[PDB]
């Protein structure tokens, strides 16, 4: 998971 | 004291990248990472989770390489993909030294609070983002700290986001109470  | 404490715990989570980098402005990040709660820190450690610093872009390193040309959740239209995102949190935490600041490829208030916050969001409270309370929440305050498009459209944004201005100095913190009382609550309850 993966976010800016 | 306690920030000494944090500083401790987090000599076991900060990853250095190999090669020249700017140590001191590596030192600063990690100084204010020190000022989140260290029951959350902790809780990092426990989970194996590292903030790794780099010296270059995210995509270079062989972890992030399959990001390249994707674009971010939430940055559609913007001419830009993972190659030009100077952090990530979730699973993993990715930080360009010398990026931190709000304004420097992101609209953050911090960039590595940021990013913890969504490594803390994600792996220590198991998505409380998307919980109805916090869903909730987000649907009065989610607007009230800037970039409506952004924060006001993912709840894991306006958490992470939330998160960095709890944590970064005492006047990022008393501005979200202000304009964010109830989020301010929630997170002053989980905490506790
Ligand atoms: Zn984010």
């Amino acid at each position: 998971e993966v976010n800016p | 004291t306690t920030i000494q404490q944090n500083k401790d715990t987090l000599s076991q989570i900060v990853v250095f990248p190999t090669g020249n980098y700017d140590k001191n402005e590596a030192n600063a990040m990690v100084n204010r990472l020190a000022n989140i709660d260290g029951k959350y820190l902790n809780a990092l450690k426990q989970n194996n989770l590292k903030i790794k610093l780099l010296s270059g872009k995210l995509t270079d390193e062989k972890e992030y390489a399959y990001l390249k040309g994707v674009v971010p959740k939430g940055w559609e239209g913007t001419g830009k993909t993972w190659d030009d995102v100077p952090g990530l949190g979730g699973s993993t935490v990715a930080l360009r030294i010398g990026f931190s600041n709000k304004g420097k490829g992101h609209d953050a208030i911090n960039l590595e609070l940021h990013a913890t916050a969504h490594a803390i969001d994600h792996i220590v409270l198991n998505d409380i983002s998307k919980s109805a309370q916090f869903k909730q929440i987000f649907a009065k305050e989610g607007r009230s700290l800037g970039n409506v498009n952004y924060l006001g459209v993912y709840p894991e944004e306006f958490f992470a986001e939330s998160f960095a201005y709890y944590y970064l100095n005492q006047d990022t913190n008393s501005k979200l109470k202000s304009a964010c009382p109830q989020t301010y609550s929630f997170l002053q309850n989980l905490a506790k």
